[PDB]
RNA sequence: AGAGAAAUCAAG
RNA sequence: UGCU
RNA sequence: GCCUGUUUUUGCU
RNA sequence: GCAAAAACA
RNA sequence: GCAAAAACA
């Protein structure tokens, strides 16, 4: 459960963390991807900047 | 118009778009429509016999005619009984999925349906105040009317309405006690004419049609049994190859291009139009369809006479007289009665009731598209016709696959002769036939080698809505848009749509030139930021869907301090004259209620500007709705299930909030002490 | 305070009460009725009014308030001299909003956010797709249902209020209401709503929350190969003369779903008669806390093992038959396409049945790959007439070749051998191999013309000049497009054959034993311990899991295992507890051990400790012993083959650890002493008054605290469920009754 | 007057 | 009292 | 004044 | 669910 | 966001 949350990391990237933990749980420590991910590594962010 | 005939570049079904006048003014019905009434009742006997003798068809209630006695030179009233019984055995022989999915309407959908779906139409005749009501007040009333001459209460489904009218018929003397207080008496012959009594009105603004037509509207004592009928047709329908009409918008294009299949040596498309629709369509015909598709389906009596009842009320209907046909002495301008003088409707003098007139012919109303079309279709299925046919009410469309000229010829007149057996007659001067298929028309959409875009029938819903400047943006430019989608505008004529629209809706706010709002707005220095306001478009064409407040704000043209008063929910614009309830996701109180406003100050309501108890009424059913849906959170989400009446069930939820408030045991007490 | 929100509740009851003295009497199922008597909201053509009602002197109306001067710079923003009604009644000027843009109270950024989320996930995501390139072309269109937006997680229509009933009012839910949420969705809307709630109203943010969990898919004219997933973009991407190309991946976990759907039709055709065991096993798998089933119904993908466990679940599915990159779809046909079983007797001793499927009678069959698309209509195996809308100078070679063999017009293949032959896939190969080097059946089935206006060259190419052209193959004149009319009822067939309802017979649609797909990762939080298939984890340590899952909680089924593993039958888990134990020499022990166990205890059985104890002792036995070494006695604790991960007879340490307080497997706590539910709980009563027993807050709530009994509020009723004490659940004993019942049919 | 078209507005 |  | 049926767009409960 | 608007028959 | 006189995303 969240106690501070902080505008650069935001609080949705728990779930990416959890889906990392029960992935690498069941044997597989790479995992496809999900849509929290979008804002958790910063994908198309160079493309977003620039448009 | 040899303007619009290009040769080189575009061909003429591109240019069909500009044989329209729309962005001109709609014409409009002005005096008396007593004659447009008494051409739609003299109609269909003077099509029953080849011959036109009025007098001789007046007699007649079920209009059945041999198959020498159908006219094949003109429009036909009436059916072939035999032709109806094996055409309707062939159509249940075949599209068996579709009798299947009418089996599971009626044995689980049916009697599901509630009678307040009723209380989606639009204006309703009232047989209680003579008048034209809205659907809500008329359903209301006649459901209170039921309640208090059958002494019990009415169910919520519609099964239970229609039993209810039924039961109401049995009775001798019926009275309505409403308040203003006033009583009114119903007979039985009284309250059966105002069952079967249709209100007719001019039918105003609308294009396409050189002379002005009538439309009527039914009580609600057939409404309901109407609706049942129409929801089994719209079931048949949507599982039947050779249906158009349930299926709209880019769906029926894809149906219609599912069927576009031109292969063999001959491939025709026959695209045209049934004349004197709605008045050749004798009721019982319809009866004997509905009648033949339950008996193989195996259904009881019971849902038979149900099915049957609204055809046998419109074959007694008594269309409403106008205020009466025009006399001339010599200038003069005079309004009579039917039967006052002699006019070219003396022959239908007997058939006055009043102010109504009574024809046992036609059904002189839409109030059967779908069942119309099931007839229409059930005569298609013959072994002579082998072409693909798509039929909506009595726009039609047939595409032929033939091997000579010859074949297609004798199927083409195979299917108009097996149209008229049912009594719909093709409209010689509005069918084309072209023998290499490729271009047809459908419904106003022309199609060459794909469906081309048809503008200017967006036009006339590019003015701004007139609610306030948020919502009128939104819904304009989302209008745009699916012009746009569905490819009736390019990119250029989407664009020019988008700034024509957005300049008027300017112009409607006072955001252009010098205004009381400009002048206002120079003399305090308020710059716009919006569109509204008069500033810049923020809005493109690849942002339509885009909201105008959260484009500019991620574009940094509205700023953090002016977006903290813009959507204040709490400014004085759009504040709400009564607290509202508020969840509260994962909370010791998962409920709060205070004062709101709509979050957006640009959100405002505009004063309009100017059965009384009736409406008294509705605010009462409104506050009981509020507080239900205050203390019953979960009515919102789930149809209402709780128990008892409604004063027990929220006394109840109260107290169980109550419990659960987590506050002390004496301080729950002083609050249960004060419920009433 | 929380008491002023039931101060105003009582209140507006009272008033109610008072002011409708009537209205309450009706039965609170009324509320269906009578909240649609809303009358005297209706306008007719405001749009005619605007332009006269913003320029009336005073247009705005609104409730009084004093935030609003009465003049403000020598202008009279408001005036208050008529006070007809005096409650919402005083009438603003229309510089009103104009001047409470500034010179306004302020409220919090936080606020500010949670309003404009939605519109801000809209602005983002068009300023985060790539805007490609503009191709301009002539398009024929599709027109096919897309969804109108993206949603947060996709749920199946009927759990939708389920779900939004958890999210918003979890205190007036029942459990099965709880068991037909996706509790996935609800984590996401609570969370998503958390700050939305606090400046919408009821209504306005359950109506959100079911948009952001709604599919709403409209008709739209679509370009093949170019589906953008959601008509949001439509207007920008797409249209008649243009698209623009956009690099953007599924990232949804239906390609999981098809591989679980995979493995589970596969290891289904391996044993008795496959339906009743993919249905079995499809009911007895969770995928995160959801069913099967439910997942599912959620996921309507076009995929084939989808298609096909959709269908064994009663739905759905839209698959079309493809052929190597080519879709088919029958516009109509006289009867479903027949298969042979041509029986090649090439040698006396190796003789092999490959059947082909074909046309009887007349058929129209649609084709679409990349951007070539059109019909064609055959009868029997002549083809009479195609036509195709192609790019021009496009090489048509694979479409075509596909056409020929899914009506099996060329004879080179199908009947003949063209060569011995030897299995269905080596087959299609050497076809595809032949006809692509040597394509000119074709050709001597077509005919050739010298006509300059046909457009099929002899090279199959698309309008390029030659001296003679294909005959019969002509331009597409009218758009043509699949359109189903009747709701297609699919038929599973008894070896997992998904069949579609012809009138004159079955119509197959999806054949496994030909579906080529390798397998992938499965979906996250699958959970496989109550199926006969565990081996389909790739994983040790989740075979190992899955298996002592089923074991320790159920007492019938470690019955099961100990005694297959004890006297060598055949056991739904052989190869999982052959993977699990390196090759050894304790089985003869181990089997000696179960002896004296269950001769010691026959009452076993019951004690979650014995039955780790019975499952290590069985695991062990059931182990693929070594022959050329002699056998010694079982060790306290083993190490899982190809692992580090230790199993202990004891459960001390490693993947079984059985404390006083809980026992945990593989680090979860599969069983609690006193506070758990392994047993379930029935429902056992529903009544308008309290029951004499505890009431949970909500359903979750008492599903913790692990009551004997507990009840639940729903819509004015109490559900108080109790506790199961039966062994066995409704679904295996209306399983068994009814194979009892055609077990004495069958003589 | 005029607008207009199968009969209305141009007052009560 | 101000739409190109 | 402003029917029936189908489809579409928007907003609010 | 309601309200407004538009197209077609 | 990392990082500093602008590169990755």
């Amino acid at each position: 459960e969240c106690i501070r949350e902080s505008k650069s990391t935001p609080a949705s990237v728990i779930t990416c963390l959890t889906s990392s933990l029960q992935s690498f749980a069941e044997g597989n420590p790479v995992r496809s991807r999900i849509h929290e991910d979008i804002i958790a590594f910063g994908i198309n962010k160079k493309q977003e900047k620039k448009q | 118009m040899n303007l619009f005939t290009p040769l080189s570049e575009i061909n003429p079904t591109t240019t069909q778009e500009l044989l329209y006048a729309y962005t001109g003014p709609a014409p409009v019905a002005y005096g008396t429509r007593t004659r447009a009434v008494l051409e739609n009742i003299i109609r269909p006997y003077q099509y029953f016999y080849k011959e036109p003798n009025v007098q001789r068809a007046l007699d007649i209630k079920t209009g059945c005619k041999e198959p020498e006695d159908i006219n094949v030179e003109g429009p036909s009233s009436g059916f072939h009984t035999a032709s109806v019984l094996k055409l309707a055995d062939n159509f249940f022989r075949k599209y068996r999925p579709a009798m299947e999915k009418l089996k599971y309407w009626i044995l689980v959908k049916l009697p599901k349906l509630k009678y307040a779906e009723l209380s989606k139409g639009r204006q309703t005749y009232s047989f209680i105040h003579k008048r034209n009501l809205p659907a809500p007040i008329a359903l209301e009333e006649t459901v209170e009317f039921l309640e208090q001459n059958l002494r019990r209460k009415i169910g919520p489904t519609l099964l239970s309405y229609c039993q209810a009218i039924a039961d109401v018929m049995e009775l001798d003397e019926t009275t309505y006690e409403g308040a203003r207080t006033y009583t009114i008496k119903f007979s039985r012959e009284e309250l059966w004419d105002q069952m079967r009594t249709l209100n007719t009105m001019w039918k105003h603004l609308e294009r396409g049609r050189l002379n002005r037509r009538t439309i009527a509207t039914p009580s609600m004592l057939i409404r309901g049994f109407v609706k049942i009928v129409e929801d089994a047709a719209k079931e048949i329908l949507e599982n039947v190859p050779t249906s158009g009409v349930p299926v709209g918008g880019e769906e029926k294009l894809a149906k219609l291009a599912s069927k576009q299949t031109f292969h063999t040596a001959v491939t025709g498309e026959l695209s045209g139009d049934q004349e004197k629709f709605n008045e050749c369509l004798d009721p019982d015909a319809m009866r004997l369809m509905w009648t033949v598709f339950l008996r193989k389906l195996g259904c009881p009596d019971w849902i038979m006479e149900l099915f049957n009842i609204p055809f046998m009320v419109f074959k007694s209907k008594l269309a409403d007289m106008g205020e009466g046909l025009v006399y001339t002495k010599g200038k003069l301008t005079d309004r009579k009665p039917l039967g006052e003088m002699p006019s070219e409707f003396d022959d239908l003098v007997r058939n006055v009731v009043g102010n109504s007139i009574s024809c046992r012919l036609g059904m002189f109303m839409g109030m059967y598209n779908l069942t119309s079309t099931l007839l229409a279709l059930i005569s298609i299925e013959r072994e002579e016709l082998t072409g693909s046919h798509v039929e909506s009410s009595d726009d039609f469309i047939h595409f032929f696959n033939c091997k000579t000229h010859e074949e297609m010829f004798k199927q083409a007149e195979t299917l108009r002769l097996t149209l008229k057996l049912v009594g719909i007659n093709m409209s010689p001067s509005k069918c084309i036939l072209i023998s290499p298929a490729g271009i047809g028309e459908f419904n106003s959409k022309f199609h060459h080698r794909d469906f081309v875009g048809n503008v200017a029938t967006e036009l006339p819903a590019l003015v701004p809505n007139g609610t306030n400047p948020m919502t009128d943006l939104a819904m304009g430019l989302n209008v745009i848009k699916h012009s746009v989608n569905t490819g009736q505008m390019n990119l250029c004529t989407g664009a020019l749509a988008m700034r024509i629209f957005n300049h008027a809706y300017k112009y409607a706010y006072m955001a252009l030139g010098v205004t009381r709002r400009t002048r206002f707005m120079e003399e305090n220095a308020i710059t716009p930021l919006l569109t509204n306001q008069g500033a810049s478009p923020v809005h493109s064409f690849s942002t339509m869907h885009l909201d105008e407040v959260a484009l500019r704000r991620h574009l940094g043209l509205l700023d953090e301090e002016t977006l903290r008063r813009i959507l204040n929910p709490n400014n004085p614009v759009t504040q709400k004259g009564d607290p509202s309830m508020f969840f509260r996701i994962e909370n010791k109180m998962p409920q709060i209620m205070e004062d709101y406003s709509v979050p957006s100050c640009f959100k405002y309501t505009l004063s309009r500007n100017r059965h009384k108890a009736l409406l008294n009424k509705e605010e009462r059913y409104q506050r009981v709705t509020s507080i239900i849906n205050k203390l019953f959170p979960e009515v919102l989400i789930q149809e209402a299930s709780a128990p008892g009446t409604v004063r027990e069930s929220l006394k109840r939820r109260l107290e169980l909030v109550v419990e659960r408030s987590d506050l002390d045991e004496e301080r729950k007490k002083r609050i249960l002490s004060r419920i009433f | 305070e929380s008491e002023c929100t039931l101060r105003a509740l009582v209140e507006e009851y009272n008033g109610a009460c008072k002011e409708a003295p009537k209205e309450m009497s009706k039965q609170f199922t009324d509320y269906n009725t009578f909240k649609r008597y809303t009358t005297s909201k209706k306008d007719h053509a405001p749009q005619m009014r605007l332009v006269y009602s913003v320029r009336k002197p005073w247009p705005i109306s609104m409730t009084p308030s004093k935030e609003i001067p009465l003049v403000f710079n020598g202008t009279k923003l408001k005036d208050t001299i008529l006070d007809l009604g005096e409650s919402k009644r005083t009438r603003a000027n229309i510089v009103v909003p104009d001047y409470w843009s500034k010179y306004g109270s302020q409220t919090s950024l936080e606020v500010v956010n949670a309003i404009l989320y939605a519109e801000d996930l809209k602005v983002q995501r068009f300023f985060s797709t790539e805007w490609g390139e503009i191709r301009y072309g002539r398009m024929l269109p599709f027109r096919k249902p897309v969804q109108a937006c993206p949603t947060i997680e996709e749920v199946n229509p009927a759990s939708i209020p389920h779900t939004l009933l958890q999210v918003f009012c979890p205190q007036y839910t029942t459990l099965d209401s709880k068991r037909k949420a996706h509790m996935g969705a609800v984590e996401k809307l609570k969370r998503v709503m958390e700050p939305i709630c606090k400046v919408q109203t009821q209504e306005s943010a359950v109506h959100i929350a079911r948009s952001l969990i709604d599919s709403n898919k409209k008709w739209l004219p679509t370009v093949v190969d170019h589906t953008p997933r959601t008509a949001e973009m439509a207007h920008f991407l797409c249209s008649k003369y243009h698209y623009v190309h956009t690099n953007t991946q599924d990232l949804s976990d239906t390609r999981s779903i098809d591989n679980l759907c995979g493995e589970l039709v596969k290891r289904s055709l391996k044993c008795r008669c496959p339906k009743e065991t993919l249905v079995a096993n499809l009911d007895k798998i969770t995928i995160q806390g959801r069913p099967m089933r439910e997942v599912l119904a959620d996921h309507d993908g076009e995929l084939p093992y989808l298609g096909i466990c959709r269908v064994a679940m009663g739905l759905s599915t839209h698959h079309t038959m493809k052929i190597r990159s080519t879709k088919f779809s029958i516009l109509n046909s006289d009867h479903p396409r027949i298969e042979v079983k041509k029986v090649f007797s090439l040698s006396p001793d190796v003789q092999v049945t490959i059947p082909y499927r074909r046309f009887k009678g007349k058929a129209k069959v649609y084709f679409q790959n990349d951007q070539i698309q059109g019909y064609f209509s055959c009868t029997d195996r002549q083809i009479d007439e195609i036509k195709i809308s192609a790019p021009k100078n496009a090489p048509l070679l694979e479409p075509l070749l596909d056409i020929c063999y899914y009506g099996s017009f060329i004879e080179p293949g199908f009947e003949q051998t063209f060569g011995y032959p030897a299995g269905k896939r080596e087959f299609v190969d050497s076809f595809f191999m032949h006809h692509s080097k040597d394509h000119k059946a074709f050709l001597i089935h077509m005919g050739l013309d010298k006509d300059l206006s046909l457009p099929l060259s002899p090279e199959l190419n698309w309008k390029e000049p030659a001296l003679s052209k294909v005959c019969r193959v002509t331009e597409l004149d009218s758009t043509v497009q699949p359109y189903t009319s009747a709701t297609r009822e699919f038929v599973l067939g008894e070896t997992l054959n998904v069949y579609t309802q012809h009138e004159n017979g079955l119509e197959l649609l999806i054949c496994p034993t030909e579906i080529r797909s390798t397998r992938g990762p499965l979906p996250p939080g699958t959970n496989l311990s109550g199926s006969e298939f565990i081996d389909i984890y790739q994983d040790p340590f989740s075979r190992a899991k899955s298996l002592l899952k089923s074991t320790i909680l159920h007492a019938e089924r470690c019955k099961e295992f100990v005694g297959n593993m004890l006297e060598e039958y055949q056991d739904p888990a052989e190869t999982t507890v052959q993977s699990l134990v390196p090759i050894n020499t304790w089985g003869k022990s181990a089997k000696r051990k179960l002896q004296e166990e269950i001769t010691s205890d026959p009452d076993w059985h019951q004690c979650p400790r014995k039955r780790a104890k019975m499952s290590y002792l069985a695991i062990i036995a059931g182990s693929i012993q070594d022959r050329d070494k002699k056998q010694t006695n079982v060790p306290r604790a083993f190490m899982l083959r190809g692992s580090q991960i230790e199993y202990d007879m004891k459960a001390t340490r490693g993947l079984v650890v059985d404390t006083t307080n809980r026992i945990i497997v593989g680090g979860e706590t599969v069983l609690r002493e006193g506070k758990g539910g392994p047993e379930g709980y029935v429902q056992t009563g529903v009544f308008e008054e309290q029951p004499r027993c505890y009431l949970v807050d909500t359903p979750d709530h008492g599903l913790s605290m692990g009551l004997s009994r507990f009840c639940v509020h729903s819509q004015g009723r109490y559900f108080q469920y109790e506790k199961k004490i039966s062994i066995w659940e409704e679904t295996d004993n209306i399983k068994a009754t009814i194979d009892s019942q055609r077990d004495l049919k069958r003589r």
